[PDB]
RNA sequence: GCUUGAGUCUCGUAGAGGGGGGUAGAAUUCCAGGUGUAGCGGUGAAAUGCGUAGAGAUCUGGAGGAAUACCGGUGGCGAAGGCGGCCCCCUGGACGAAGACUGACGCUCAGGUGCGAAAGCGUGGGGAGCAAACAGGAUUAGAUACCCUGGUAGUCCACGCCGUAAACGAUGUCGACUUGGAGGUUGUGCCCUUGAGGCGUGGCUUCCGGAGCUAACGCGUUAAGUCGACCGCCUGGGGAGUACGGCCGCAAGGUUAAAACUCAAAUGAAUUGACGGGGGC
């Protein structure tokens, strides 16, 4: 059972669509018996370098615990949707749940 | 702000970035054995010397 | 323990204001917390966290 | 015939020569000289006091421009990126921001072979 | 490259106890389900030449060892290569 | 029989180890457009070349290929060749602590079988930069070169072939033993209150240096010291790693490998001078 962290940046005008992309993503892992280790969804943040010509984005952190099938899905779609510009999936050595920095200095 | 207390603060951070012998390395191509031999002599002569 | 690719106030500590990661001979930082400092620093750079350049 | 207080000025210091032009702030050039162009010609137009009569040529070339806040950026290795700036001081406009930016490739493109002199 | 639980239930398999892992029995048997499980691998990637030398080095293990259980008594090797199915 | 060699299992650690697939930023080139003018580019000096059909410079957008500034290290990994952005998938090895297990299962190998830089070859893609050949411009007494402007194969990918390098540590593999010092890197045990820190104990690695060894230079616990096991190889310089034959290869060629003849030398290290378009005063 593979721990994942997954980070994914999404364009701000969609961004009344994360409370709902996070849904179907936790579904998801869930589905596969998954356990959502730790959600965050720290948004609207200044980009270091333009984007896509656009220059702040809305980020959200999920550490996972899942199957390797759910997280190539999960892939697919972050792959095909286009609110999504940037996505990158980790491995960790076992599951994290304390607080990111990006909502503990919050 | 006067202009000469810019340029020198300007001279000062464009000689720490380095960008100038970065180009002036990149410059030409040098061939990876010769990069090693360059790289081997100047740790030899660091280390003769540092002991000396 | 592990150098966080997310902190990104302590990663500020070793780049120079051009975004260069600073060389360990400078910070003083042991070898193996510099290949994880520089793993954290490329990781944020992608994620745009932190800049390629200035 | 327009008038622009902020101007920026580009200055292309090669080995070799030296160009200085000024434009706008949105990039639109506006006026220009080099090293060869101030009368030099051959080796002479590599040396930094051909950089500033080129400065100066450029100075005289944006007179019409009502420019007196100049953002100087300066690209190159060239003996050719500090008299320049010391001219245009001379030649009158503020210089509010002064930035460097030189290519740095990253590791992308092999460079030519040496010369063996 | 094997699960931890199917190295155990190898082991308690072809060992005379449970603890008993380092038998010759337990050893060819180890090594021929690392081989079979790699020979997937290999086909996928036939250019992995660095991964095929540690395969090898299984496969002259195994030779090795069948050669030394044939030698010491030739029941427990009959039967040992009867039952995992190996041509010598 | 045995457990000390060899191996298996359990728990961790570090790593540019390998294969596959994605992706990011910088830069070069090209294309389209905007601004705008007479140069640009290049050299020892020039000239070919590019430019008012609007270059070079600057801004915006796009295409494409190749390589991954910094980190970076006398750092790490790999049998060697080699391996360097980031992420995932598959996968090899090494090391450490403690314990259990097997019970000499080992070492080294002629033939044999694999892997094996770059260049090269075949088929099919790709092609930004660079660049054998080649063209032009110089230089020169001549310049077929060094220098300049261009430029094709190639360099890149897939699948095959080739099988060679100063493929080098010019140092075969394995095991044992023999004074020290300073470092690097990576584990681990016990303790200051641990993170910092103080004592140990493993692996790998760099530089000095003792005895000893060596022609000398030097090597010196990672030996070129003291020994044992096995393998490879040498027998003056040329002729010659050539001819012929065999084997291998699509080919370039590779591998195995002589003799006639000829000379009395060829060679290594060091020493004193002389020189140097070598450095210092
Ligand atoms: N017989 C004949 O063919 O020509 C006469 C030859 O002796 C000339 C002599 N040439 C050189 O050194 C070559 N060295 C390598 C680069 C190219 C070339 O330069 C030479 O003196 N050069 C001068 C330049 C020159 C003068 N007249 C003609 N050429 C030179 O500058 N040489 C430099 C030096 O001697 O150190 C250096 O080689 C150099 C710098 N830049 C260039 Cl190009 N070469
Ligand atoms: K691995
Ligand atoms: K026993
Ligand atoms: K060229
Ligand atoms: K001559
Ligand atoms: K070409
Ligand atoms: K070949
Ligand atoms: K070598
Ligand atoms: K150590
Ligand atoms: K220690
Ligand atoms: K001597
Ligand atoms: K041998
Ligand atoms: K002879
Ligand atoms: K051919
Ligand atoms: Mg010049
Ligand atoms: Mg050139
Ligand atoms: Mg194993
Ligand atoms: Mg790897
Ligand atoms: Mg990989
Ligand atoms: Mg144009
Ligand atoms: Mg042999
Ligand atoms: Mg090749
Ligand atoms: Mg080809
Ligand atoms: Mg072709
Ligand atoms: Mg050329
Ligand atoms: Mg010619
Ligand atoms: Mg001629
Ligand atoms: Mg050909
Ligand atoms: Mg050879
Ligand atoms: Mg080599
Ligand atoms: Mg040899
Ligand atoms: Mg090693
Ligand atoms: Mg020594
Ligand atoms: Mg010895
Ligand atoms: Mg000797
Ligand atoms: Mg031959
Ligand atoms: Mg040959
Ligand atoms: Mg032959």
């Amino acid at each position: 059972m593979r721990h994942y962290e997954i980070v994914f940046m999404v364009h701000p005008d969609q961004s009344e669509q994360v409370p709902g992309m996070i849904e179907r993503y936790t579904a998801a892992i869930t589905g596969a018996e998954g356990k959502i280790h730790r959600l965050e969804d720290w948004g609207r943040r200044q980009l270091a370098y333009p984007i896509n010509k656009l220059h702040k984005a809305h980020y959200v952190l999920m550490n996972v615990e899942a199957p390797q099938e759910v997280i190539d899905e999960l892939e697919t779609t972050f792959r095909f949707n286009d609110a999504v510009i940037r996505s990158m999936v980790m491995r960790t050595k076992h599951a994290v749940t304390e607080a990111s920095p990006m909502v503990k200095a919050k | 702000e006067p202009f000469d207390v810019a340029l020198r603060r300007f001279k000062r951070s464009c000689e720490k970035a380095g960008v100038l012998a970065e180009v002036r390395r990149r410059e030409f191509y040098e061939k990876p054995t010769t990069e090693r031999k360059r790289a081997k002599a100047s740790a030899v002569k660091r280390h003769a010397k540092k002991l000396a | 323990q592990e150098i966080d690719y997310k902190d990104i106030a302590t990663l500020k500590n070793y780049i120079t204001e051009s975004g260069k990661i600073v060389p360990s001979r400078i910070t003083g930082t042991r070898a193996k917390y510099q290949r994880q400092l520089a793993r954290a620093i490329k990781r944020a750079r992608y994620l745009s966290l932190l800049p390629y350049t200035d | 015939r327009k008038q622009v207080s902020d101007g920026v000025a580009h200055i292309h210091a090669s080995f070799n020569n030296t160009i200085v032009t000024i434009t706008d702030r949105q990039g639109n050039a506006l006026g220009w000289a080099t090293a060869g162009g101030s009368g030099f010609r051959g080796s002479r137009k590599s040396t930094p006091f051909a950089a500033q009569v080129a400065a100066e040529r450029c100075a005289d070339a944006v007179k019409e421009y009502g420019i007196k806040n100049l953002e100087v950026m300066v690209k190159g290795p060239g003996p050719g990126r500090e008299s320049t700036i010391r001219a245009l001081n001379a030649a009158g406009f503020r210089i509010t921001n002064i930035t460097d930016v030189t290519p740095i490739p990253h590791n992308g493109c092999r460079p030519p072979k040496k010369r063996r002199v | 490259s094997l699960s931890t639980e199917a190295t155990a239930k190898i082991v308690s398999e072809f060992g005379r106890d449970a603890n008993d892992t380092g038998s010759t029995e337990v050893q060819v048997a180890l090594l021929t389900a690392q081989i079979n499980h790699l020979q997937g691998h290999f086909a996928e990637h036939k250019k992995d030449h660095h991964s095929r030398r540690g395969l090898l080095r299984m496969v002259s293990q195994r030779r090795k060892l069948l050669d030394y259980l044939k030698r010491k008594d030739v029941a427990r090797y009959t039967q040992l290569i009867e039952r995992l199915g190996l041509r010598r």
